[PDB]
């Protein structure tokens, strides 16, 4: 069990004790994905206003 | 000297950040109004505490911190709390409405509208730094802001500071304090998206700290203040070496060099002793041997799991108080004969030790008794994978029926990002099993 | 009223433990994958030990010891004895055939002994009084033979060595599998297989982590399990000797 | 986090008035709109339901009817002058217990005027959560026009939360035979255009009043008293500060794993000078007798549950009793939504009680209620009986076959998860 690299100072000490040795995506791509999601939203919202407009027409027809 | 910037994201991140900067001030002697009598270099410095504080011409000491919540109620209490004068208004950032426990609402919908402002306020701190080392990020896995906005901030920080180190402090979700049935979902998403962008991450399971507050502080129903004051002690030990003179873990590159041989396997388990109640009428002070031993008891770890059934890749002892190297190696020698402690072959069985003679500081009137010596162990066991399996299994239960997915899709996510995030986690569990078992 | 699940459907022993548990009117069985249980009778393999002990307000108990396979897989056992200091040992064959065994007469017949060992959550070691040599000879018989044929008893000639070998294996791995301070607890039933030589010396062959019993004993011993391993942890409204 | 309250029709306005009486007494507001309470928890989230005035407080409430009778009653009742007079919106001809008159003719003439008050209340909201509607499904105004409003509001405010307290008809306590028609038409709307619906069955309200409160002839006022207590308890977390920020979107995210299965069973305890022990609250809360939807929760499985305890009690005992009842009844919670039972606590109890509990459950037993409605509908619709009241307002049989079909689908979807 060997001690090593002992360092002292007024605040304390540090050392290493051994017991045995051994045997990125770019800003453009983020932008793309962050906007392919917004498109998917706006599509879903646009489907909603479409179904709602049909309901207005049925309301009128009745 | 080299500066460090802390970023607190979400409710968990912010409130835990309160507890840490409070503890820091008490430790460096900085009073709530930003003054630090013992700093004689008025208005500047490159002392070790200056890694976490800048200084004003008026002698104010200013946290190199950025707080960020998608909703204002929490960062407001800081704006009007005991430490208001501490922060520049522009370090506290809030939006209007939160992510409603929804990763996708924090990442895609509501996050995309405040990211550039947050990066701008962070840049304003990076320009005040002669040689910035990197960032410490505090967040929950489970909240919608905590997971989704953070993973977006972590993607852009890699881009804007490719050369900088990023450490995490991550609150892992516990049902006996939790907030949402969807936290396993948020948890996996934000791990998948932040993995490549993190150098080292310390997981604090709310279950572990909750049981510690009850068993060891005799608190029947622990609060966020209880939990967070105990969490701040553990973070303070981990960061003491950035704010104090010493030779172990002096910069953020040393955490990953000393604790992370494998990039993906960068989640070291933390264990802390001793936790003693302030209202324990009679308390016998524990010894170097007794507290180093408690470091191998699961009931003291930040994550419950059984290190006896895994392999070690690195072990780091960090003492605070009345400790000298000789008591430490007589404790290790004893423990080595009584405990199963197996390292991986390609790595040396051994310990890195660090001692700071100042004993731990306690918030006056808190729940932690003052002690004469304490220790925090940081070890990289494959045992921590037990926590990924728990979380991945809860994710498999809900996602097998697509429960709650429609809340994510309806914010713009595709269902594939779920199975992509879960296949990444399935590989991560496979890595751990490689390193760990025969 | 306690709760328990069953995840090894074809285990003779715990099939009888489940059945006797219901009959108390104080346990109900849930479905394999329902996590809100007191007691897991678990798979033989890949048992998920990492998910036990994380259910608030549930004391959880499982009928296996994580790590015990170190004793029950031949290659591992051998590595264990050769390598563990607590074992050096004189009762385990040279390993990397016992050409002179003891023979029952009349028949010049070979045999091996199976002993049943329950280890509870406190790590008490319980040896079942009834061992077995349908080509099955039990302990009352075997004792009388030894007295008549050799002028000795089963206790003195064989059982001392057996209780010694059981103690030594299980105290060896104790600090590696003990659940004393864990967040879930373990018990486990073992089966030890011995052979005796002409010199009346006992040897260890294998340790079985999922043993079956012998028919006429599937009842005394299954009740002894509920009494010592289960109801000890989940009280309600001796056949073992402690080692 | 402001909430816009809307109440429609006879039932919707009578129950809505009781609700504003109850919570106004909780928040210390008198019938004049002046606060006279003794705590600031009463005022910390007061803005969620009240606008500020001589800084008086006025409910963010819109009162809607196709005839004047019930709203004159509200305006003449205890807290009647508390409401903003611009916010009474009404016609004169009524809707004749007729869904079509509410949705297509009489109500179509009046809806835009309601949406002008909705728009006024919304635009001056700092951060609008969404809308809460009180109405019955068995008549014409609250049912037909109520669901028309919900469709107009989703179009103008597609990103706010829509929440209803919906009273479901019942042959026991019944105004007309066409209730099953009106209700089936309305459930089709509600399945698509709300986020959360509190299903309140008048049958359960009657049984509770008879078989438990020991009232031999319950009035509608005794029935609404139960609805008022439940509305108060179901909104406690929105109106008082808790260790959790409770808001309508977080409730929906955590309560609704599939978008159409958002119909919740409410419950209350207690339904007296001895306060209840926390064990009793927990027993009663989950008792079918205490639940307001007339479904046997033991005939299905809880997908999600939310419980709120009101009063000063042992949070430790609370958790201990919640964990007990789950592990005593796990055959009734789905195992594929981990940790699907949430618990809140609030120190301020409701008037006249030191301990109360409110239960919100998303159980697949709710299908019994939609089956009951579907059976009463098919019984008439297969002889096309009473249909001329609707074909005379412009509707075709097709729209009926469609709503019959969409609600039998709902029953299939609920049955799909009770066996998964
Ligand atoms: N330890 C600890 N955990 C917390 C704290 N606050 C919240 N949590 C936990 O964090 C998870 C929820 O995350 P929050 O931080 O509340 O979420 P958030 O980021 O604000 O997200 P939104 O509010 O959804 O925008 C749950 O597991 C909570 O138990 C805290 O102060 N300390
Ligand atoms: N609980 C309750 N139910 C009511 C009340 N008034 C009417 N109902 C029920 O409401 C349904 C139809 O009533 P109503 O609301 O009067 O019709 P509207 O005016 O056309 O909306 C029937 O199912 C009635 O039983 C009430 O005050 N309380
Ligand atoms: O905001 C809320 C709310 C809103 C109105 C009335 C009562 C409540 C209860 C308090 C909590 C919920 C939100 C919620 C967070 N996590 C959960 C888990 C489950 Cl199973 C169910 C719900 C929630
Ligand atoms: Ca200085
Ligand atoms: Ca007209
Ligand atoms: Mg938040
Ligand atoms: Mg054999
Ligand atoms: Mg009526």
């Amino acid at each position: 069990m060997e001690v090593i690299e002992l360092n002292k100072c007024t605040s304390g000490q540090s050392f290493e004790v051994i017991l045995k040795p051994p045997s990125d995506p770019s800003l453009e791509e983020i932008q793309k994905k962050l906007e392919a999601a917004e498109e998917r939203r706006k599509y879903q919202e646009a489907e909603l206003l479409k179904h709602l407009a049909e309901k207005r027409e049925h309301e009128r027809e009745v | 000297m080299r500066e460090c910037i802390s970023i607190h994201v979400g409710q968990a991140g912010v409130q835990i950040g309160n507890a840490c900067w409070e503890l820091y001030c008490l430790e460096h002697g900085i009073q709530p109004d930003g003054q630090m009598p013992s700093d004689k270099t008025i208005g500047g410095g490159d002392d070790s505490f200056n890694t976490f504080f800048s200084e004003t011409g008026a002698g104010k000491h200013v946290p190199r911190a950025v707080f960020v919540d998608l909703e204002p109620t929490v960062i407001d209490e800081v704006r009007t709390g005991t430490y208001r004068q501490l922060f520049h208004p522009e370090q506290l950032i809030t939006g209007k409405e939160d992510a409603a426990n929804n990763y996708a609402r924090g990442h895609y919908t509501i996050g995309k509208e405040i990211i550039d402002l947050v990066l701008d306020r962070i840049r304003k701190l990076a320009d005040q730094c002669t040689g910035l080392q990197g960032f410490l990020v505090f967040h929950s896995f489970g909240g919608g802001t905590g997971s989704g906005f953070t993973s977006l901030l972590m993607e852009r920080l890699s881009v804007d500071y490719g050369k900088k180190s990023k450490l995490e402090f991550s609150i892992y979700p516990a049902p006996q304090v939790s907030t949402a049935v969807v936290e396993p979902y948020n948890s996996i998403l934000t791990t998948h998206t932040t993995l490549e962008h993190s150098d080292c991450a310390f997981m604090v399971d709310n279950e572990a700290i909750y049981d510690i507050c009850r068993r060891n502080l005799d608190i029947e129903r622990p609060t966020y203040t209880n939990l967070n004051r105990l969490i701040s002690q553990i973070v303070s030990s981990i960061t003491a070496s950035l704010r104090f003179d010493g030779a172990l873990n002096v910069d953020l590159t040393e955490f990953q060099t000393n604790l992370v041989p494998y990039p993906r396997i960068h989640f070291p388990l933390a264990t802390y002793a001793p936790v003693i109640s302030a209202e324990k009428a009679y308390h016998e002070q524990l010894s170097v041997a007794e507290i180093t031993n408690a470091c191998f008891e699961p009931a003291n770890q930040m994550v419950k799991c059984d290190p006896r059934h895994g392999k070690y890749m690195a072990c780091c002892l960090l003492y605070r108080g009345d400790v000298v190297p000789k008591d430490v190696n007589a404790a290790i020698a004893t423990i080595k004969t009584k405990r199963s402690i197996q390292f991986v072959d390609w790595c040396p069985t051994g310990f890195k030790v660090g001692i700071n003679y100042q004993p731990p500081t306690v918030v006056p009137g808190g729940d932690l008794a003052k002690v004469q010596r304490a220790v925090c162990m940081l070890s990289n066991t494959t045992a921590i994978a037990e926590a990924w399996a728990r979380l991945d299994h809860k994710f498999d239960l809900m996602y097998a029926k697509r429960a709650f997915v429609h809340w994510y899709v309806g914010e713009g996510m595709e269902e594939g990002e779920f199975s992509e995030a879960r296949e990444d986690m399935a590989a991560l569990e496979k890595d751990y099993e490689e390193v760990g078992v025969d | 009223m306690y709760t328990f699940v069953v995840r090894d459907e074809n285990s003779s022993v715990y099939a009888e433990v489940s059945r006797l548990l219901l009959a108390t009117g104080q346990w109900k069985r849930l479905r394999k994958d329902n996590p809100r249980f007191n007691l897991m009778l678990g798979e033989r393999n890949r048992l998920p030990f990492g998910r036990l002990g994380h259910e608030p307000g549930l004391v959880q108990l499982v009928n296996y010891y994580r790590g015990a396979d170190k004793l029950c897989r031949k290659a591992s056992l051998v590595k264990l004895i050769k390598t563990s200091p607590e074992l050096s040992c004189t009762w385990f064959p040279e390993s990397y055939y016992l050409e002179k065994p003891l023979l029952l007469e009349p028949g010049h017949r070979k045999f091996d002994i199976r002993s049943w060992v329950l280890v509870d959550h406190l790590y008490n070691i319980y040896l079942y009084r009834e061992g077995v040599l349908g080509n099955e000879m039990f302990f009352e018989e075997f004792n009388q033979y030894l007295m008549d044929a050799l002028n000795t008893t089963l206790e003195n000639s064989i059982l001392l060595q057996i209780k010694h070998i059981i103690r030594s294996c299980l105290m060896c791995i104790e600090p590696a599998i003990s659940t004393k301070h864990l967040h879930y607890q373990s018990f486990q039933l073992f089966g030890f297989d011995f052979m005796v030589d002409e010199e009346l010396k006992v040897w260890l062959i294998e340790v079985n982590g999922a043993p079956a019993c012998a028919q006429k004993l599937y009842a005394e011993l299954c009740q002894g399990i509920v009494d010592v391993a289960i109801s000890s942890v989940f009280p309600l409204a001796s056949i073992f000797i402690k080692l | 986090r402001e909430i816009v309250h809307i109440q429609a029709g006879q039932c919707g306005n009578q129950i809505g008035a009781k609700f504003w009486e109850v919570i106004s007494d909780e928040h210390g507001i008198d019938p004049t709109g002046s606060y006279h309470g003794d705590s600031d928890l009463q005022l910390e989230r007061i803005n969620v339901y009240y606008n500020e005035a001589g800084n008086k407080y006025v409910p963010r409430a819109i009162l809607v009817d196709l005839e004047p009778g019930t709203m004159d009653s509200v305006r003449s009742g205890p807290f009647g002058q508390i409401f903003r007079p611009d916010n009474f919106v009404f016609g004169q001809s009524g809707a004749g217990n007729n869904w079509a008159k509410g949705h297509y003719t009489e109500g179509a003439e009046l809806v835009d005027s309601v949406l002008d008050v909705v728009r006024k209340e919304s635009e001056s909201c700092d951060c609008l959560q969404g809308f809460q509607l009180t109405h019955s499904l068995g008549g014409g105004t609250g049912s037909g026009m109520g669901t028309l409003l919900i469709s107009k509001i989703r179009e103008e405010y597609p990103d706010r939360i829509m929440n209803t307290f919906s009273v479901m008809p019942s042959p026991k306590v019944s105004d007309t035979v066409v209730e099953p028609y009106n209700a089936t038409l309305s459930v089709h709307q509600l399945v698509e255009n709300t986020d959360e619906t509190y299903c309140i069955d008048n049958e359960a309200l009657y049984d509770i009043c008879f078989r438990t409160l020991k009232l031999t002839t319950p009035t509608y006022g005794d029935l609404n008293h139960l609805v008022s207590a439940t509305m108060s308890g179901v909104t406690t977390c929105l109106r008082f500060p808790g260790q959790l920020n409770a808001d309508l979107r977080k409730l929906a995210v955590n309560m609704v794993p599939f978008p159409r299965l958002h119909f919740f069973m409410p419950g209350f305890a207690p339904l007296q000078y001895r306060a209840l022990t926390v064990p009793e609250l927990t027993q009663q809360m989950f008792d079918s007798k205490n639940m307001m939807a007339a479904c046997d929760p033991r005939h299905g499985r809880y997908l999600t549950v939310a419980a709120i305890f009101r009063g000063r009690m042992s949070m430790k005992e609370v958790d201990e009793q919640m964990l007990n009842v789950q592990n005593k009844n796990s055959s009734y919670f789905v195992e594929w939504i981990p940790n699907n039972v949430k618990t809140a606590v609030c120190d301020i109890p409701p008037r006249g009680l030191k301990m109360s509990a409110t239960f919100i459950g998303n159980s697949t037993a709710i299908q019994e209620l939609f089956k009951r409605i579907s059976e009463q509908f098919t019984a008439m619709f297969r002889r096309k009986a009473f249909l001329h009241w609707y074909t005379g307002e412009g509707m075709d049989e097709m729209e009926f076959t469609e709503a019959e079909s969409n609600m039998n689908d709902l029953v299939s979807e609920y049955q799909q998860y009770q066996d998964a």
